Parts: structure tokens; C-alpha cells; sequence
């Protein structure tokens, strides 16, 4: 049946080409012998036998074959390598993890500046992706890797979330000590910089905050090399973490140690005053830096901004094209 | 889209197990000791009860699928537990599992281990994947006994007593197959209705329709007292056959 | 790790901007003109310019613009560069020694900002209060020009038009006032702005919104006498002044677009403009003066006086002399006649001043066969379309051959004693239902002529509708010969068929050389191309005689020539075919992973792949399999202009941003995936656009000539002329060229006090890393040029490594040495 997976072998499909290198393991393409569907195939090594199983990719399982959603990548099944007969224990062959192909990935297209966001094409890549979240926050799953890179879109518009690896449980009435400071340093909210091994799903939020500005800037709004320095780029927008906007800042473990130069005012309004009203009070309330006081996801949902975007109406994004060329 | 996890009682007589020639009180008995195996070792390593339990699940789920005889137990269920703890968010090094279960067993039983314990753990970590399919979510009966339970209102004693009690028999469903007869739901349910009864408490009276004798129907649709009864009837064999006796 | 050397070969010629004014002394007219990163200084005499200093600048030239603050004897310079190094320049000189002044600098890039889609602007107010910046959508920034802002610290008022087109500051108004037009949903709009230093915000203009032509492209001020301002369009000009309005739209301009401006007049009386298709017009504001003694517009003319060079800027210089600087054609001086000739034109050249034009494509190749080795460039657009052959003489040997069409592409065939070039004609919708050129160029002028009946596409039952005045692109192959450069025969490709590539060469066991082009199906309602052809030809006794056509489903962008096979690149698809015994191309293998295979390049059987966004790809053919295969690839993502293999682990890459990067093998045998991970090992800025990059040497290449330190040789043609040479280092000389080059930068004074190190970081718009694995040449070059102090300072403490001797000092005798032999590789 359809559910017996780890059968099928990878005969099935020919490889293209590796479209990337996954940090757990390469990410290839290819086209399933049967049906012609472009399918991507992950590779998840057991030969390190440190850990077996990478547990990475474990997550990744577990999670996606229970997220159901548009917005949320579809792991279609997953497939090994021709196995030793009757030798399990000198076969060592890799697992393949099966997936919907995707045309591109966000990182790629901003950086060959081959694309022009209009308001509208931002509306709907916003709209999926917060109904993606709120979906995946609504079962109690945290992201904690958003990313430019992991986001992927499709040329049709649609946009589908994809790396799972680092994604956990969060449980509100009991929270747990998690790994800390998972999300990159570019998208990483200031909860994460302090440490607070304690995070609330805000954490997701002020990331795709972040890709909001950068849709409309063209460039990512806190670039650093030091934890610090973009604690300090965030503080000169967003404002100095300071007791009367944050007031649980002080329990924060590096509040004391880890300090802006000043305490900076905020400037978000006045900096991104070039981008439309409606969108500009969502930012304000996605890069908030209180996790207690930042919107969650359905909040965003039910903007101005967003609450009146029509899902049937994708506005696919200016595609790169020969002429552009 | 996902598998059965189901089988009906009359199956099990159709085990690999079973047709190699093992009879069927060997193959319960291999189960509560490779269960109860699993039970101890991450005891002794302080997890999570749903990770005992997950460990268990994917234990039950293996041998429905191979023989005891190609398979030895113990191996199997350090593996198993070893999975789940990478599964559940409650991780331990191959080489800790190994340690306490050599504490545990003795020298004969240490045996199936072979002369590289850790190594023909992690090699099975591949068949037991392929053979559950990939299907590493499972739902334990724990949960359920909490949802429903958080839902009583009366007595506060008295319902911590049906609580611990129907928990107990929770932890000694384990050592069964009704893990593989029933979805966790009924068996949190079944549990409920084993505690009332030994208690001699009318759950109905604290439930939001105190007038609907079939108190379950309202957490769990389409469940006759049939499986309730059939459920009881196997949780106290175990009590019956052992020398312990119900909890009270 | 890699070491390699970038050396500029020849300058940018490309005229960017040009400005007059008194900026070497109170007294003398001068004319400053702007080719990327170089600034060229200029008297004007009575017969001609005559030159008196040229500076190179760490930065592209986006603003140049002369000012005289009042206490100021002589006018001041402005510059910002590309990556928004703001800086005001002094000319100051002592008997002979001329040097530039850096009285202010700084960076005025902002944290958080959307670029602007016309660009940088940079204006200046009239009474030199203020300089005015446009560098993001939504704000505009203020530089105040107080004795006090060395630094050139700015402040950004909030502007609600996100989309600015163009601004001006206005004449003869009460505060500092901007006029710019602007455009939103409903259309494009002239508004007005007052700036107060005071308050740091704009308040409410002099004169009220007015909706104006739809594609309104440039603000002209107008003096004081009239006031005001001019709008100019593509069909119409317009003037503005609170309750004035007038309109004049002659049919003459709506022809051709109008791109350049300039004051004739002082006053204002008259103006000059340009459009794309070379025309000059003078504008002329005819006056009314009142009894009340006021002066007003009465009226607009537009007057036609001749043809000059496409012109990016023109600039008026006195007497009846402008200068036309062109950069997609030669500049020029002309003169302005009263009296037309008997032609009909007022306008007649005086000079003309070499630009080498976009370089398309280029070929070296060896004609003299002294071994030298010649350069024939693929030069200019449109009218100004030309061949351009460059040999070595101390300057570079330059001939110019007229084509007055675009050319695309140029490959050489020996066999033939002649060239083939690609090259495409503008040709207008005519009430005929056809197409007419608008003048005789090298694909109609052409000694014998053929064109193309193929029926592939001909079942068509697409419908493409045509209207009157549309332009179309007619693409032709041009064989030329290659002692006369004359045109010997023209193949005019199918109707909405262009050509992307050509090549020479033999295929399989055919013993007859072909020209081959790659073709692709252009209808303005697809984005890419879906249809396209692969066309076989033979050049033989003066025809030109078509051999075999290949249907493929794209566009043929990239081929090249591969083991008797011919490699082909057709949109997401590499294909290699085979040249059976029948004389028709047969498809072998393809590979599919890429988004669009732009470029292509072979070693052996190794295959560099420029895709549009993923870098480059290194692919092999494996004979024994019969199927490509993915040997490694550069995850970053990149915007690819032109690739080129250096050596067998060497890769080399040009990105639209103006940089270049060198990719290497990680060579790391311990995982499959390291060894498919081509590592960036090389980022540069090289401040120029890469179209081509050629393997060979312009310099004569004799078997006597004394070994240099480089090896190699990699020639690159750029957008604005600027032709470079790449070549490679071991460790040792790196070392101590880097070495040096940071003790160069210490010593060195740069113009605008830009750090050099900053110049030459790769930069994007979304990242700035430092330059890695390059040495800047043109530094490495200019040890030889400063002054004898300033040698033995940078020789100090200065020690060689992996030589004859470990450690050896430098003197400065010895490194003059070294640099000298490393000016004779250009
Ligand atoms: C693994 C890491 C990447 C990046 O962060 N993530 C990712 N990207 C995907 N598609 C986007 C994309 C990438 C690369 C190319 C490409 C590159 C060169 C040549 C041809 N093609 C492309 O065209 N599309 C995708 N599709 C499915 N997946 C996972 C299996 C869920 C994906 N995972």
C-alpha cells in the first residue's frame, strides 16, 4: 500500500542534477520512472553510526507526515538504496527521503536580484506563510529555522515551508529547557540572543518580520557576524531592550552582560516609511521585542494588511525571463 | 496515506513467531519480558513514560512482522528504546542503553547481545524502521486517561484514586497486545471503567450528563461495553496469573 | 586556495556624464568627462579641448556636478560614487604639479532603504545650499553645504511619491524648492517641494500638481529669466510655472525617445536634446516682454539642426562647439552652423574620440600571423554598431569597420580567409504591412545576400497582430573578409527569429568547415522562447549555402564545439549532438539541471555551465557511459554575464553586480559531496560589466620573450569598453604582491579618500565581503609612478618567501624591477 514506506527502492526515479547540499545531508532532483512527477530526494546517512538514525531527519519525519497544509512541504514517502540481501548488518545503504519538487527558494531569487515584489505579489507569499505558521503553531509545533533559504516557492506563487529539522513541541503549560538559539543569526529574535531556552512560538514570528522588511528592502534588515552586533543593529530599529518595553528582560540570562551602545529609541516607523501603511504596523507588531507582547500568528492573519488577500488570486512575482537576460 | 496498526485477536495465532513452532504462551511471555525489558532500562535512565511506552509500541509492532527466533528480544527492545528516545524528544547515547541493560540482565540473557552489544543495536536500528514503516508518531492511552479524566467533576479524592488506579493499568497493558488490538482512546476508556468498577464509583454522575449511563460514549464514539469487557478481561489475567493482585 | 592577477588592458571609453564649468581656475572654461571610475579634466580652446589632468577614482561615477559656494574663488566638485562614496574635490596646482584636493567625504549609504528604480540622482542647489540625493524610493536625503561638513553628515526627509522619475532644484524661487515628476496608479504627475534646513521637512511648493504625459522622463530647470521648469516626454514639451502652461508636441520627437539635456543659452533661450537614434534638436523659448517690464514664455519651438553620436551626454562648450559624449557610440566635438550646408544639416564633426561601445563578443586571433595575436571586438549599438580590431604598438593600434547595425556575436573561420558575425537591424511596421530600415547598414549593403525559407515554424496559426511604427529586430549572420572587412554576403534569419549563437568549426568525420547558428523564436506574449533552430551553414565561392536545421523546443543561447560533437545549450537543457554521415545533427545525451544555461565552455571533457541564477556547474562527459555527468557545482547563488575555464580545478565567473569570483574543485577526496562543492576561493570588484571572457594575448607572444611571473591568459570585453586580462599566480608571488599592495595603500593618497580595500570588496546589494584571491593590477602597476620617497617607505621591513632565498629584503630598485616585467603581459 501507499504506507508501507522505506520498501521502494530509488530505482524508481532517475536523477537530475543535486540541486542543493542539506546541512544534514544533500538534497537531489529527479523524476519518479512511473509517473514523471518531479519529486526531490533527500539523503539521510547511517554509515556515520555515531547516532544512527540522524535525528535531524527523524523530526523532519515525524512532523511532516502529521502537518496536512498548502503552505507546509509534503513528504510523499521515502524510498532506500538496493539492500544487502539478507545482510542487514553489513548493509549500510542510505535512506531517501521523498518530497514535492520545488522551482526555487527565496535565498536564490533575492540574491540574483532576478525578482520585483510588488505589494500585492507580498501579500500573498505573506498570506501563505502566516497561514502555514499559524497552522503549524495551532498543533504546537515551533519552526525555530526560519529562514530566507528554507522558504520555497513555487513559479506558480504558491510558497511551501520546508526545513523541519530543528522543529519541536512547545508545551505552554510546561515549558522546557530547548536547544538554544536555533534560528540564524540574520532571523534570530532577541529572546534567542538572551538566551531564554524558554521561547514562546514568537519566535517564528519575528523571523518572517524580518523577511517582510527584506521583501520590500531587497536586502536582509540585520545583517551580523556577532551576536552582539546584530542585538545592536536590532536595538538601533527596534529599540534598546530595556524594563519599560520588555518587562521580563531582566530574568533574561545575558540582559546585563550583552548591552546596546545606548538605549536606542525606536525608528521602525521612520525607517521604513517607504513601506504602505497597512504593512508597516504589521512589522511594528512583528518585531516587537517582548515574545509576550509580538503577534502571533492569526493576529497577522487578521490585518489590515492581510485579513483581505484573496488565497485564489497567488499574484505570482515578477519570474526571472529571457528578456531580463 | 498511513498504515493499520490493528490486528484482531484471533490473528495473533499467525505470528512468524507463532508458525516457526513457538507456542502461545511463550510468545506472551517473550512480550512482557521484552516489554518489561524496555520498561526497566529507561526507568533506570529516567525517561518519560511516553517514551517507555513509545519504545514499547514499535517492540509489539516489530514481531508482529518477524519471528523471536531470528530476532532475539533483548536486542530488539534496547533498540526500540533507543529509537524512541531519538523519536520522543528524550535522547540516549546507544552506549548507556547497553550499560544498564547488561546491569539488568545476567550473563546468559546479555548473551543475545553478541560479542559487540552496541553494534548489533544500531544495525537493527534499520530494520525497525523499515518495519514500522516510517511511522514514528504513536498516541498512548496516557493522554487520554488525563483528557477525559480532566473533564470529571466531583469528589477530588475520589477521582485521583480511579486515576492512579486506571494509570497502573495503563503501565500494565504494556506487557500485552491490546496495544495492538485497540486504539489508545478505547484503552484509556477500558482503564477508566476497570478502576469504577474495582472502586465501586458511578463515573456517569461525574460526567456533563450525569443521566447517560454509557458515560464513555461521550469521549469515545462507537465503543460497545463488549471491548470494554473484553479489555478488563485481559488486563486481569495478567493480575491473576502473576501473584499480584489488583492495586486498590 | 587561488591566486590570480587582473590587469586593465585598456580604460572604459564609454562617455557616462560631462559637465563644464571653472573648476581648474576662476578663469579658464572647463570640461570634466566621466568614464566609469575615471575622471577626464579638460580646457576649452578655440580649436579643441586641450587635456590637463586625468584621476582614477575607488568607485564607479554616479554624480558629477560643479559648484561655486559663496567666499569660493573657483568652482567645487562633487562626486558620489556607486557604492555611495559622497566626497567635494578641489583643483589646486603649483607651478607643475597638479594635484586634487578631498575637502569633505563620506558614506551616505543608509542602513534600511529601498534603491531607487531611475537610479542615484544628485542635484545641487543655485545658491549652493544644499545637495540633494535620490538614492531610495520613499526618502530624500540632504547633504547641507556648511563650511563645518567635512564629513558630509546628511539627514533623509520623508517623501510620500515612492516613485520618483526625476528632480531638479528650481530657479528663482524664495526657499530651496524641488521639481520632480513623479508617478502612482493614476498616471505621472509634476509636483513641487520647499526644503528648510531649519526645520529638517518639506512644506507646501510654490505651484500646484499638474498631470503630465504618461512617459514624462526628464526635468529641465529653467533660469531665472523665464523661471520655472520644462518637462520633456515622448511625444510632447511641456513648461511649468504656477498659473503658465504651455505645450508644444511636434511629430518630429515622437520618433525616437529624447534622453539628453543641456543650456545653450544661459538664460534659457535656448537648449539642446538628443534622442536614441542620433538626432540633435535645438529647443528654442521664444520670450514676450510686458510694459510692466515683466519677461514671460510666449511659446516653445522645436528645430531639428542634424545627426550626431547617440549621446549620453551633451554638454555645450562655446562658440558653435558641443561635446557629445557617447557611450553606446564615438563621442565627439561637432559644430553648430547658422547656415545649414546643402544637406539640409547645421551640424558638422570636428572630432571623433574612440569608444570601444558594449563589447559584445570578441574574438583574438592571430591575422598578422606574426604571433601577436589581434583583437576583434564586437563594438557599439544601433547606428554605431562596428568591428573594432586592436593590435599592440606605447598605445593600442585601433581600426573601426561601419556596420550602423548591432552586432551580436563574431567567431573566425580560417579556412575562409573570413569572419561571421550575428548582428541585428531596426526595421519599423510600415503601412505596407512590412517593415522599412531606417537607414542602408552592413546586413542590406551586403556583396551577395540570401534569406531563409525554412518551414519549420511556418504551420504557425499563432496570431502575432502588427501595428504602424512598431520596431522589430531583423537578425543576419555577416560573413566579411578579414583583409578588406568587407561585407561579402548577408543571410537574413526568419521573421521574429534572432540570433543568440555562432560558431566555426568541423564536425565528425565531415570534412568541411561550417558556420553554425543557434536561433530562437522571440514573440513579445512568451516570457522564454519555445521554439528555436540549430542551423547549419557553408560558406563557399562567395554563397553562403545552408547544409542542415535541427527543430529544438527553446532558445539555442550558448554552443561550442566539443570533440567533433557540437554542445548545445537550449534554455534548461545541455545537449550534445552528433554530425552523422547524412549530414544532419543527432541528439546523444542532455542534462536537465539547470533553470537557464546562459553560457558554455569546454576543456577536454569537462564542461563549465553559467546558469542565470545558480553560478556555474561543472559537467563531464563520460564516453563510456554516453551521458553527462554533474561533477561539481557552486551552491551560492549567482547572476552569471560571462564564465571562463582557467585551468582544470580553476573556474572562472562574472556576476551582473559588477564582480568576479574564481570557484575551485574542493579536491577533497573524503566525501563524494566535498568534491561537489565548488568553493568560492576567489571575490573581486572589478567595477565593470563582463560580457565576454576570450583565452589569448594581445601583446606579441614571442618563443624569446622572458618568462613572467603570471601564467596564462584570459582577455574580458566590458559594457563600457574597458578590455582586462586575468592570469595566475603561485602562492609565493601572490604573497608578496599582496603584501605589497597593502603597503601601497598606506603610501597611496586616493581621490576622495575611498579606502581601496573597500573599493574592491564584492558587493551586492544584499552582501559586501572582502576581495579574496586577486591582485588589483592597476595598483600593483602604479608603484612605478610614485614619487622616489614614497618607494623606499613602501619597500620597508619587506621580506620574499619560497625562493631562492627564504627570507630576502626588497629594495626599491628591485620591486621597479618586478612591476616592470609585470607591464609587459598588457
Ligand atoms: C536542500 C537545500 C535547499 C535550499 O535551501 N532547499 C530545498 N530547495 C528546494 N527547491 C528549491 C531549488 C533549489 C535548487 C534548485 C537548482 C539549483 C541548481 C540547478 C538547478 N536547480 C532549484 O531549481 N530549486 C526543494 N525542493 C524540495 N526540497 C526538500 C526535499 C523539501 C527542497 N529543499
Amino acid at each position: 500500500t501507499e504506507s508501507d514506506w522505506g520498501k521502494r527502492c530509488v530505482d524508481k526515479f532517475d536523477i537530475i542534477g543535486i540541486i542543493g547540499e542539506g546541512t544534514y545531508g544533500q538534497v537531489y532532483k529527479a523524476k519518479d520512472k512511473d509517473t514523471g512527477e518531479l519529486v526531490a530526494l533527500k539523503k539521510v546517512r547511517l554509515d556515520n553510526e555515531k547516532e544512527g538514525f540522524p535525528i535531524t531527519a527523524i523530526r523532519e519525519i515525524k512532523i511532516l507526515r502529521q502537518l496536512i497544509h498548502r503552505s507546509v512541504v509534503n513528504m510523499k514517502e521515502i524510498v532506500t538504496d538496493k539492500q544487502d540481501a539478507l545482510d542487514f548488518k553489513k548493509d549500510k545503504g542510505a535512506f531517501y527521503l521523498v518530497f514535492e519538487y520545488m522551482d526555487h527558494d527565496l535565498m536564490g531569487l533575492l540574491e540574483s536580484g532576478l525578482v520585483h515584489f510588488s505589494e500585492d505579489h507580498i501579500k500573498s507569499f505573506m498570506k501563505q506563510l502566516m497561514e502555514g505558521l499559524e497552522y503549524c503553531h495551532k498543533k504546537n509545533f515551533l519552526h525555530r529555522d526560519i529562514k530566507c533559504s528554507n522558504i520555497l516557492l513555487n513559479n506558480s506563487g504558491q510558497i511551501k515551508l520546508a526545513d523541519f529539522g530543528l522543529a519541536r513541541l512547545y508545551n505552554s503549560e510546561e515549558s522546557r529547557p530547548y536547544t538554544n538559539k536555533v534560528i540564524t543569526l540574520w532571523y534570530r529574535p532577541p529572546e534567542l540572543l538572551l538566551g531564554e531556552e524558554r521561547y514562546t512560538p514568537a519566535i517564528d514570528v519575528w523571523s518572517c518580520g524580518c523577511i517582510l522588511g527584506e521583501l520590500f528592502t531587497k536586502k536582509p534588515i540585520f545583517q551580523a557576524n556577532l551576536e552582539l552586533a546584530q542585538l545592536e543593529l536590532i536595538s538601533r530599529l527596534c529599540g534598546s531592550p530595556c524594563p519599560a518595553v520588555w518587562p521580563d528582560v531582566i530574568r533574561l540570562p545575558y540582559f546585563n552582560t550583552m548591552k546596546p551602545k545606548k538605549q536606542y529609541r525606536r525608528r521602525l516607523r521612520e525607517e521604513f516609511s517607504f513601506i504602505p501603511s497597512a504593512a508597516l504596523d504589521l512589522l511594528d507588531h512583528m518585531l516587537t521585542l517582548d515574545p509576550s507582547k509580538r503577534c502571533t500568528a492569526e493576529q497577522t492573519l487578521q490585518s489590515d494588511f492581510l485579513k483581505d488577500v484573496e488565497l485564489s488570486k497567488m499574484a505570482p512575482p515578477d519570474l526571472p525571463h529571457w528578456q531580463d537576460c | 496515506t498511513k498504515p493499520c496498526w490493528y490486528w484482531d485477536k484471533k490473528d495473533l495465532a499467525h505470528t512468524p513467531s507463532q508458525l516457526e513452532g513457538l507456542d502461545p504462551a511463550t510468545e506472551a511471555r517473550y512480550r512482557r519480558e521484552g516489554a518489561r525489558f524496555i520498561f526497566d532500562v529507561g526507568t533506570r535512565l529516567g525517561l518519560h513514560y511516553d517514551t517507555l511506552a513509545t519504545g514499547i509500541i514499535y517492540f509489539h509492532r516489530f514481531y508482529m512482522f518477524h519471528s523471536f527466533k531470528q530476532f532475539p528480544r533483548y536486542v530488539t527492545g534496547a533498540c526500540c528504546l533507543f529509537l524512541a528516545g531519538k523519536v520522543e524528544e528524550t535522547p540516549k547515547k546507544c552506549k548507556d542503553i547497553i550499560k544498564t541493560a547488561r546491569s539488568l540482565l545476567n550473563d546468559v540473557q546479555f548473551g543475545q547481545f553478541g560479542d559487540d552489544p552496541k553494534e548489533e543495536v544500531m544495525v537493527l536500528e534499520r530494520i525497525l524502521l523499515q518495519t514500522i514503516k516510517f511511522d514514528l508518531q504513536v498516541e498512548h492511552p496516557y493522554q487520554f486517561l488525563l483528557k477525559y479524566a480532566k473533564q470529571l467533576k466531583g469528589d477530588k479524592n475520589k477521582i485521583q484514586k480511579l486515576v492512579q488506579m486506571a494509570w497502573t493499568f495503563v503501565n500494565d497493558s504494556l506487557c500485552t497486545t491490546l496495544s495492538l488490538q485497540w486504539e489508545p482512546e478505547i484503552i484509556a476508556v477500558a482503564v477508566m471503567y476497570l478502576a469504577g468498577r474495582l472502586c465501586k464509583f458511578e463515573i456517569q454522575e461525574w460526567t456533563s450528563k450525569p443521566m447517560y449511563r454509557r458515560w464513555w460514549e461521550q469521549f469515545v464514539q462507537d465503543v460497545p461495553v463488549d471491548v470494554l469487557e473484553d479489555i478488563c478481561h485481559q488486563i486481569l489475567d495478567l493480575y491473576s496469573q502473576g501473584k499480584q493482585q489488583m492495586p486498590h | 586556495m587561488s591566486y590570480n592577477y587582473v590587469v586593465t588592458a585598456q580604460k572604459p571609453t564609454a562617455v557616462n556624464g560631462c559637465v563644464t564649468g571653472h573648476f581648474t581656475s576662476a578663469e579658464d572654461l572647463n570640461l570634466l568627462i566621466a568614464k566609469n571610475t575615471r575622471l577626464e579634466i579638460y580646457v576649452v580652446t578655440a580649436e579643441g579641448l586641450r587635456p590637463v589632468k586625468e584621476v582614477g577614482m575607488y568607485g564607479k561615477i554616479a554624480v558629477m556636478e560643479l559648484f561655486r559656494p559663496k567666499g569660493e574663488s573657483k568652482d567645487l566638485l562633487f562626486i558620489l560614487t556607486a557604492k555611495y562614496n559622497a566626497c567635494i574635490l578641489e583643483y589646486k596646482q603649483s607651478g607643475e604639479s597638479i594635484d586634487i584636493i578631498t575637502r569633505a567625504h563620506g558614506n551616505v549609504q543608509d542602513r534600511i532603504g529601498r534603491p531607487s528604480e531611475t537610479g542615484i540622482i544628485g542635484i545641487i542647489d543655485p545658491e549652493c545650499r544644499m545637495i540633494g540625493l535620490r538614492l531610495y524610493d520613499g526618502l530624500f536625503k540632504v547633504i547641507p553645504l556648511d563650511r563645518d561638513n567635512k564629513e558630509l553628515k546628511a539627514f533623509n526627509i520623508r517623501l510620500e511619491e515612492l516613485h520618483v522619475i526625476d528632480v531638479k532644484f528650481l530657479y528663482g524661487c524664495q526657499a530651496p524648492t524641488i521639481c520632480f515628476v513623479y508617478q502612482d496608479p493614476q498616471g505621472r504627475h509634476v509636483k513641487t517641494y520647499e526644503v528648510s534646513l531649519r526645520e529638517k521637512e518639506f512644506n507646501k511648493g510654490p505651484w500646484k500638481q499638474e498631470n503630465v504625459e504618461a512617459e514624462a522622463s526628464m526635468v529641465i530647470a529653467v533660469p531665472e529669466p523665464f523661471g520655472g521648469a520644462i518637462i520633456i516626454g515622448q511625444e510632447s514639451i511641456t513648461y511649468h510655472n504656477g498659473d503658465k502652461y504651455l505645450a508644444i508636441a511636434p511629430p518630429i520627437i515622437k520618433q525616437s525617445t529624447i534622453v539628453c539635456h543641456n543650456r545653450v543659452d544661459p538664460n534659457g533661450s535656448r537648449y539642446l536634446l538628443g534622442d536614441m537614434e542620433g538626432r540633435l534638436f535645438m529647443l528654442l523659448l521664444e520670450k514676450e516682454e510686458q510694459m510692466d517690464g515683466t519677461v514671460t514664455l510666449k511659446d516653445l519651438r522645436v528645430e531639428l539642426l542634424g545627426e550626431t553620436s547617440i549621446a549620453e551626454c551633451l554638454t555645450y562648450l562655446d562658440n558653435g562647439v558641443v561635446f557629445v559624449g557617447s557611450r553606446l557610440g564615438d563621442s565627439q566635438l561637432v559644430k553648430l552652423n547658422v547656415d545649414s550646408n546643402e544637406q539640409g544639416s547645421y551640424v558638422v564633426a570636428m572630432e571623433t574620440f574612440t569608444n570601444l561601445g558594449p563589447i559584445v563578443d570578441m574574438c583574438v586571433v592571430d591575422l598578422e600571423r606574426q604571433g601577436q595575436g589581434q583583437l576583434v571586438t564586437c563594438s557599439g549599438a544601433f547606428k554605431e554598431g562596428s568591428l573594432r580590431i586592436i593590435r599592440n604598438g606605447q598605445k593600442l593600434h585601433i581600426r573601426t569597420v561601419p556596420l550602423y547595425e548591432s552586432p551580436r556575436k563574431i567567431c573566425y573561420q580560417e579556412v575562409s580567409q573570413c569572419f561571421g558575425v550575428l548582428s541585428s537591424r531596426i526595421e519599423v511596421q510600415d503601412t505596407s504591412g512590412g517593415t522599412t530600415a531606417l537607414r542602408p547598414s552592413a546586413s542590406t549593403q551586403a556583396l551577395s545576400s540570401s534569406v531563409s525559407s525554412s518551414k519549420l515554424f511556418s504551420s504557425s496559426t499563432a496570431p502575432h497582430e502588427t501595428s504602424f511604427g512598431e520596431e522589430v529586430e531583423v537578425h543576419n549572420l555577416l560573413i566579411i573578409d578579414q583583409h578588406t572587412f568587407e561585407v561579402l554576403h548577408a543571410h537574413q534569419f526568419l521573421q521574429n527569429e534572432y540570433a543568440l549563437s555562432l560558431v566555426s568549426c568541423k564536425l565528425g568525420k565531415d570534412p568541411n568547415t561550417y558556420f553554425i547558428v543557434g536561433t530562437a523564436m522571440v514573440y513579445p506574449e512568451e516570457a522564454e522562447p519555445k521554439q528555436g533552430r540549430i542551423v547549419v551553414f557553408q560558406y563557399s565561392d562567395g554563397k553562403l549555402q545552408t547544409v542542415a536545421e535541427k527543430e529544438v523546443k527553446g532558445a539555442v543561447y550558448s554552443m561550442v564545439e566539443f570533440n567533433g560533437k557540437l554542445l548545445a545549450s537550449i534554455n534548461s537543457t545541455v545537449r550534445l549532438y552528433e554530425w552523422t554521415t547524412e549530414k544532419e545533427l543527432r541528439t546523444e545525451c542532455n542534462h536537465y539541471n539547470n533553470i537557464m544555461a546562459l553560457y558554455l565552455k569546454t576543456k577536454g571533457d569537462f564542461i563549465l555551465v553559467g546558469d542565470l541564477m545558480r553560478s556555474v556547474l561543472l559537467l563531464a562527459y563520460k564516453p563510456m557511459e554516453g551521458n553527462f555527468e554533474e561533477i561539481a557545482r557552486d551552491f551560492n547563488p549567482n547572476w552569471m554575464s560571462a564564465v571562463e575555464i582557467l585551468d582544470d580545478d580553476n573556474f572562472l565567473g562574472a556576476e551582473n553586480a559588477f564582480n568576479l569570483f574564481v570557484c575551485q574543485k574542493d579536491s577533497a577526496a573524503t566525501t563524494d559531496e566535498e568534491r561537489q562543492h565548488l568553493q568560492e576561493v576567489g571575490l573581486f570588484h572589478l567595477g565593470e560589466f563582463v560580457n565576454v571572457f576570450c583565452h589569448g594575448s594581445l601583446v606579441m607572444q614571442n618563443l624569446g620573450e622572458t618568462s613572467t611571473p603570471t601564467q596564462g591568459s584570459v582577455l574580458f570585453g566590458t559594457v563600457n569598453g574597458m578590455i582586462g586580462l586575468v592570469t595566475s599566480l603561485s602562492e609565493s608571488w601572490y604573497n608578496l604582491l599582496l603584501d605589497m599592495q597593502n603597503r601601497l595603500n598606506k603610501v597611496i593618497k586616493s581621490v576622495g579618500k575611498i579606502e581601496h580595500s573597500f573599493w574592491r570588496s564584492f558587493h551586492t546589494e544584499r552582501k559586501t565581503e572582502p576581495a579574496t584571491g586577486f591582485i588589483d593590477g592597476d595598483l600593483i602597476e602604479s608603484f612605478l609612478d610614485i614619487s622616489r620617497p614614497k618607494m623606499q617607505e613602501v619597500v620597508a621591513n619587506l621580506q620574499y618567501d619560497d625562493g631562492s632565498g627564504m627570507k630576502r629584503e626588497a629594495t626599491a630598485d628591485d620591486l621597479i624591477k618586478v612591476v616592470e616585467e609585470l607591464t609587459r603581459i598588457h
